[PDB]
Order: structure tokens, then C-alpha cells, then sequence
């Protein structure tokens, strides 16, 4: 029941359960209909909270890895439990990936939603890239930039320069060019102007995302500054 | 008008003329003096002292909040929480990572600038006269030395040398012209303040000899060891440290050259940070 | 003298006269004029500002720095690192402690009996005039409406009404006296950030036609409802907020018997953790 | 490998991943040997962590239940899933309590250990009577009672009255008289006389835990102080 399995997806994000929250959301998707927009960010929500706390962990204990230069044994150890973070992570990012190509993305009917779910899968394949090493990792990457671009070129066409989503796209994919494809320059000036365009057009602006875009707004002036370092 | 009527000043503990933990409005800093009949000497010190304090409003100055005349003469100021960078560097060794050591440079500087900026100089700039008031923002205070540059040679008249030694320019010491003052003065006891937060020491360690200090740092013999400093020391720290340390005065950085260049040593540094990731916009709540 | 020499300050972004983050001696705020003919009311206006701001020191009020004639009028200030109480309590929500509410009513309090004590009536005290520098310290800034007190009251001439309304006292809106506002309008004002502390919520959240609030709290009829306290809201603080909100103006307490309460309130109380336990070493 | 199983414990640790940690030191215990004092602690670190985690959320889905007096079909969610945390919570206190009676408690050797396994065994008991309602209940509530009792008379007759260990047990053994049995009074003198009596000897306290005793005797005020209200 679709408003079962969304109610409980609320119980369980106040409980701070976001594979179960994750888990009713999936199967709200699965039911094969378009996702309202209030279904669509608990999706997001449990998936980012749920992939995001593997990628910290993998972080961590890459980290660990590399400040063990033999001490083989310690690197050893820390090798493997990366490794099982991995695929983790990897079940995590190809489970939301194939809701993006099977359900989400098919299903999308307005501008907003498509941008949304392109930049989701620009995401998902962007965390899969942050861990992908050698033969797996050109394909992965081209298609995190292909996603992201398709994305991108329907936001410049259909969205105001403050919207909240056309803003974040612009923030991931400014990411996406510094860390993943080490090109800072590239970040550097889509960020630069995807900020400067939202400063030319704040009279766009409207009172119930008026936060959001504000936030990613200095989100994409931070990264600049750290970026220009 | 800054003068706080009677009775209202609370005095409290000690610490160390003589300061008082007190209150007024809240917890302040009471500097009020033990002489029960101020000397005209005394009592222009006073008018100096709020004179300049008054001049001063800016996060890195300790705040002046007023003077009580009746009772004993004494300045109210606010109170810090937190340690002074004397105690921080010599007492308690605090482990300050380098870019805070730059950081605390950079704020001592700007209080310094703005002081200048004004005509004041300190004259008793130390690392016992800088707080790190919540252990996160530099106050420079004490300004029972402070003065305001005379635009005419014919007040200086006569002044007895006082101050602490391991600060004091060879000009200063030597004490030749009518007033060795000068910004220039201030940059070097900046300049030891950046040997302290470089090194961890106090300069000339080896030498406990009050008097040979005196004398051979006025005639040119003795000058801090530059070697001390920690490797993780910038070398544009080094050089700007050695740079106010010049024993030639003009030849050393006024504060906006100082507050230019320590900008830059801070801007490409080693240091870690840097995130923002796809922060979660999460536009639910 | 204050005055800072054309040329120095170098104004940056903008955030709301109107105020940019500027550079002078560090980061600092400006709130210039943008209208390049200053009127003599707006002139007025300025040295009325600067010459309040001129007269406090005092770790919870914005630290004036100096003004500037020259390109434009401006009042350049302190720059504050962190939001204001309005930004913390009704955007990001943040979820502070009682002792932590207790203490920036604390805060509040000291600052406004700094300057209720030297006879400044602030005039348009709110929760975004109020920043939680380094969200450690209250700094009460927008001097733009403050006055002095004056000895006589043939000085008070005319003055059209301007604030913001939830803050604004019964007596204020009724504008019926030549000079409605007090000490006491302040700790009106001051009254309904005890409720923003206390409840989290701006006063008269289901009515959102403006006239009406002003007639019906002008009239009497309107008033916040003190029920809307959270239920770990200290029984002396909801009284002291019921009291610094009385209707008959001289019925509120004055500053030092703000902070005499206050003083008190956090003096005699309980911040405990209840389940306690035993925790990990 | 006893080292081994310790040395990936710790990395366990760092990477914040209790339910690992806990696996780790739960094969050492299981090595049937003593447990050295950083293992002993290295377990109760684990275990206090995955099942305080447990604890955590019982405690917000609980309250969602009683809050939700119908709205039943949001309470009979709320109680579902309570139960089901429930169940994840009696298998954590169930495996440490059988380790407790199989291995940690009868190699105690030393009376500092005993009373730190005993203490131990009435704090897994407490969490399983904050959460056991019925016919369970009282036997369980007894259980922890008991355990906590017997360290107690032990500690008395043979650790110093500011003994971290003497410290803690006197304030879990009041946490359970004021929250499990609730008894006010009982548990306001146990701490009572803890604090005072190791205020009266000061001189025992040593430089290597010191820490610990000084925090305990805070936590031991701070629950009176919160009681007596």
C-alpha cells in the first residue's frame, strides 16, 4: 500500500533507520508508478544517508590502508575490510542505479524530475567511481559525466538559475570535475557560473525554496575557495 | 563620558599596576592602582592610559569599558576567559598546529595595525600582553605604555626607560635619540613575539645575565638565534620573523607590509581541510 | 574621532538602509545608504545612529567601529561569524539546551541593561538583531531606530511609526502619547524573544493578516499564547515572560530586575542529563 | 590468534564499526582463556556501543508508540518495529550474558575482575528488564539485582571506596533501583554514600585512573542532584 510503505518510511527516517527507510521507498518505486515529489526525496534521503555512511567508513579505512606502508600485515587487514566496505557499497550504488534505469528515470515526466533523476545517477555512479580502480573505472566515469550532462543540459534550457535542483546539479557536477576527472579548472568556472548566473536573477527566487537555493549558493562559492587554494 | 560612578565596581581576586577580577555588568578586568595619593605623575599616567584606550574598538584590541576615579584609579576592561600566549607557549607548551601559530601572528598583527593606523604606539607589545580569549581570538592589551605620536619634537622631554628586555629594539635600549619610539619599535617586539611562536622560547636562553643582555643587545653583539625555529616553520615565516628583527629600524616591515605578507604565507600553505560533497540538500524536513 | 577617511573600506557581498560585508582592518560590516542625495531627515537619521552607537562598549552590543561620509553614508561595525537568534530558532532550528536559551536571555538581558543604564531605548529589539557571535556570545546589533532620552518632552516632535509588529507593544501601536515608547517597550519586545526561547515559534502563527494583529493587540483583544511553551521551560521563566508582556506598560520589569530573575532563575536550577548511567571511559 | 583478533578489534574500533569490534573480542572470550584488562575493556567497549545503539532506538520508537494512542495504524506499526528491535536487543544481551556465565566470570581470578564481570552482568540484565514486560520480567529484574549485589559486597570488602570500577558499580546499581525497581530513596543513598565515602579518601585515588573515579563521582552527584527533583 503505497501509503503504508511511505508512512512507515517516515517512522523510520525519525528513528534514524535508513536501510529500513530505504527499504520501504525501494519497494514504493518497484510498484512500477511515478514517484510524487515528497516520495521522491524520502527516496533520496534514505539512499544518500545509507550510501553515505559506507563511503565514510571507506574512507577511514583507505586512510588507514595508506598510513600502514608495510606493516604488511596491518595493510593487509585493512585491504580486506576496505575491500568488504567496497562491496557494500557497490550492492548500495547499483540497487538505486537500476530503480534510476528501470523505474525512475523512464517514469519522468516534467523537466524537474528528469534533471533530478539524471543527477542522481551523474551521483551514484560518481560513488562508484570515488572506488573503482583500473578496467571498471573509464566506463563508470563516463557515465557519471554522461549523466550529469544530459542533466545539465536540460536544466540551462528549462530551469531558472535558482532553482535549488539546477543549482546542486551545478555543485555535484563542479565535484564531479575536481575530484573525480582532476580537472579543477573545469570545476572552478562551472561553479563560478552557476553562482554568478543565480546572483544575476535572485528576483527568481520563491519563498518555499528561497533556503535550499541559498544554501547551495555558498555550498558553491565554498568549494571555490577550497578549490583556489 | 566613560567614568563609572562609585560603588558600582565590584573588585574580586588577584592575578597580578595591580589587576583585580571584578564586576560590573558582568565578569570585567580591574586595573586600579594602590597608591592612596596618586603623584601628578601617576595621575597623568592614568589620563594617558584611558586616553588611548578610548581611541581603540576593534575585535583585537581588549576591550577598554570604562575608569573609576573615587575610590582609586582604575580601568575597567573585559574579562578574558583564557590564557595569555605567554602562558600558552612557556607554561602549559599548548601544541598549536602551525596554520593557528600563523593564525595568531595574522591577529596580533591586525590589532597591531589598527593601532598604528591610529598613531598609537604600545611600547610594551609582549607574549604575556597577547590573550587568546576562548582560546580564539588574539586581544592585545596592557596599555600603561601606550602614546599617541606628537606631531611636534618638543614633548618627548624626559621619560625613564621601562619595559621587558627580551622585547625591547637595540635602538630603544640604547635609548640615544629623544624618542627612540617608533612603529618600528612595535614590529620588533612583534618580531620576538613571531621567535616565541616559531621556537617555543623565549630568545637568548643560554645568557641569565640581566645587565649583559641589555648591553649587548644595545650594541649590536647579541640578536636572537634564528636557527631554534621548529622545521615545520614556513620559510616566509622565517624571513618575515628575521625581517622585523633588523637592527636597522627603517629597514624593517611596517604592520599593513606585515598583515600583506602574512596573508600569503597563510594563502599558499600546507595545510589540510576541504570537503563539500553533494551536501545532502536534503529538502525534506 | 570616528570618522574613517574615504578610500579604506572596501565593500564586498551583500546579505539585507542596506548592509554589505566589507574590509577595513579585517572583515567588518557596512551598512551604507544607497541614495546618492541624502535627504536632511536621512541625514538626521545617521547622526542620530552614530551618535548612539558612539556611546556603548560593551562585550553584547555589535562593536561600532566607524562611520564614513564620503562615497556613501555608512555605519561600518564588527563582523559577526554565525546567525542571528532568528536564524538559529526558526530556519535552521537549531536545538539548543535550556541552560543554553536561559543563557542567551541572559545575554539579551545584559546587553539591554547596558544600554537602558546609559538611557538608550533601542526601539527595535527582535530575534534577527540579535547574533549569536561565534554562537558563544549575544551581540544585539540595528541601531537604526535607537534614541536617546530626552530630559524635556517638547523635544520629542513627530516621528511616523516603523518597526516590526510581533515585536511592538500594545502602547507603541496605539501611538496615542507624544513619545509611547519606554524602557519598558524594550522589555516588551525582549518579552516576545522569551517566547521565541520558550516556544520555538513566532507569536500569532494562525493569524497572518498584518492589519489585523495591529488592531487586535493595539485594542487589547490579541495577546501570545503562553501555553505554547516547551514543557522543559523553567516555571520561572514562563512567568518572567507573562510579566515582561503585560499590557499596562508599567506592570513589566525593568532590566536589572530582568537579570535579577534571570540571575536567579539559572541560579536555583536544574540542568541534568537524567539518563546518566555509566558511560564508556 | 588471540593478537590478531585484538589488533583487527582496535581497527574495529576506529573505523567505528562496533558489530565488528564486538565479533572480534567475542572469538577471543570464546579462545576460553582469560581475559587480559585491555581485552576485558576492549569487549565492554564493543558491546556497550552495538547495544546502546539498540537502546537508543527502542527508547524513540517506544515513545512514537505511546504518542500515537490511536492512530492505531501508526501504532501497530510503532510496536512492530519495536518488537523487532526489541528482538535484535535480547540477542545482544543474551550472547554477552552467556559469556559472562560460560567464560568471564569463572575465570575471574582477581576480585577487581569479578566485580567488573558482576557489575557487567547486572548491567545486561537491567537492559533486558528496561525492555521485558510480564511474566519475564521479574525473574529478570532479579537476576540483575542480584548479580549487581554480589558485586557489591565484594567491592566493599576489597577495592578502595574511589575505585573506578567501585564507582561505576555503585552508580549502575543506583541507576537500577531509581529506573528499574523504581526506589527514589534506595537509590539516592546508594549514590549518597558512594560519593561520600570516596570523598573521604582522596589519597587513594592514583595517577592512571584518577580521571575515570574524579568523572564517576560527577555522574554519581548529577543523578541526586537530578532525583531529588
Amino acid at each position: 500500500d503505497k501509503n503504508e510503505l511511505v508512512q512507515k518510511a517516515k517512522l523510520a527516517e525519525q528513528a534514524e533507520r535508513y536501510d529500513d527507510m530505504a527499504a520501504c521507498m525501494k519497494s514504493v518505486t518497484e510498484q512500477g508508478a511515478e514517484l510524487s515529489n515528497e516520495e521522491r526525496n524520502l527516496l533520496s534521503v534514505a539512499y544518500k544517508n545509507v550510501v553515505g555512511a559506507r563511503r565514510s567508513s571507506w574512507r577511514v579505512v583507505s586512510s588507514i590502508e595508506q598510513k600502514t606502508e608495510g606493516a604488511e600485515k596491518k595493510q593487509q587487514m585493512a585491504r580486506e575490510y576496505r575491500e568488504k566496505i567496497e562491496t557494500e557499497l557497490r550492492d548500495i550504488c547499483n540497487d538505486v542505479l537500476s530503480l534510476l534505469e528501470k523505474f525512475l528515470i523512464p517514469n519522468a515526466s516534467q523537466a524537474e524530475s528528469k534533471v533530478f533523476y539524471l543527477k542522481m545517477k551523474g551521483d551514484y555512479y560518481r560513488y562508484l567511481a570515488e572506488v573503482a580502480a583500473g578496467d571498471d573505472k573509464k566506463g563508470i566515469v563516463d557515465q557519471s559525466q554522461q549523466a550529469y550532462q544530459e542533466a545539465f543540459e536540460i536544466s540551462k534550457k528549462e530551469m531558472q538559475p535558482t532553482h535549488p535542483i539546477r543549482l546542486g546539479l551545478a555543485l555535484n557536477f563542479s565535484v564531479f570535475y575536481y575530484e573525480i576527472l582532476n580537472s579543477p579548472e573545469k570545476a572552478c568556472s562551472l561553479a563560478k557560473t552557476a553562482f554568478d548566473e543565480a546572483i544575476a536573477e535572485l528576483d527568481t527566487l520563491s519563498e518555499e525554496s528561497y533556503k535550499d537555493s541559498t544554501l547551495i549558493m555558498q555550498l558553491l562559492r565554498d568549494n571555490l575557495t577550497l578549490w583556489t587554494s | 563620558d566613560w567614568e563609572i560612578p562609585d560603588g558600582q565596581i565590584t573588585v574580586g581576586q588577584r592575578i597580578g599596576g595591580t589587576v583585580y577580577k571584578g564586576k560590573w555588568h558582568g565578569d570585567v578586568a580591574v586595573k586600579m592602582l594602590n597608591v592612596t595619593a596618586p603623584t601628578p605623575q601617576q595621575l597623568q599616567a592614568f589620563k594617558n592610559e584611558v586616553g588611548v584606550l578610548r581611541k581603540t574598538r576593534h575585535v583585537n584590541i581588549l576591550l577598554f569599558m570604562g575608569y573609576s576615579t573615587k575610590p582609586q584609579l582604575a580601568i575597567v576592561t573585559q574579562w578574558c576567559e583564557g590564557s595569555s600566549l605567554y602562558h600558552h607557549l612557556h607554561i602549559i607548551e599548548t601544541k598549536f598546529e602551525m596554520i593557528k601559530l600563523i593564525d595568531i601572528a595574522r591577529q596580533t598583527a591586525q590589532g597591531m595595525d589598527y593601532l598604528h593606523a591610529k598613531s598609537i604606539i604600545h611600547r610594551d607589545l609582549k607574549s604575556n600582553n597577547i590573550f587568546l580569549h576562548e582560546d580564539l581570538t588574539v586581544k592585545i592589551g596592557d596599555f600603561g605604555l601606550a602614546t599617541v605620536k606628537s606631531r611636534w619634537s618638543g614633548s618627548h622631554q624626559f621619560e625613564q626607560l621601562s619595559g621587558s628586555i627580551l622585547w625591547m629594539a637595540p635602538e630603544v635600549i640604547r635609548m640615544q635619540d629623544k624618542n627612540p619610539y617608533s612603529f618600528q619599535s612595535d614590529v620588533y617586539a612583534f618580531g620576538i613575539v613571531l621567535y616565541e611562536l616559531m621556537t617555543g622560547q623565549l630568545p637568548y636562553s643560554n645568557i641569565n645575565n640581566r645587565d649583559q643582555i641589555i648591553f649587548m643587545v644595545g650594541r649590536g653583539y647579541l640578536s636572537p638565534d634564528l636557527s631554534k625555529v621548529r622545521s615545520n616553520c614556513p620559510k616566509a615565516m622565517k624571513r618575515l620573523m628575521a625581517e622585523c628583527l633588523k637592527k636597522k629600524r627603517d629597514e624593517r616591515p611596517l604592520f599593513p607590509q606585515i598583515l600583506a605578507s602574512i596573508e600569503l604565507l597563510a594563502r599558499s600553505l600546507p595545510k589540510i581541510h576541504r570537503s563539500a560533497s553533494e551536501p545532502s540538500l536534503n529538502r525534506a524536513g
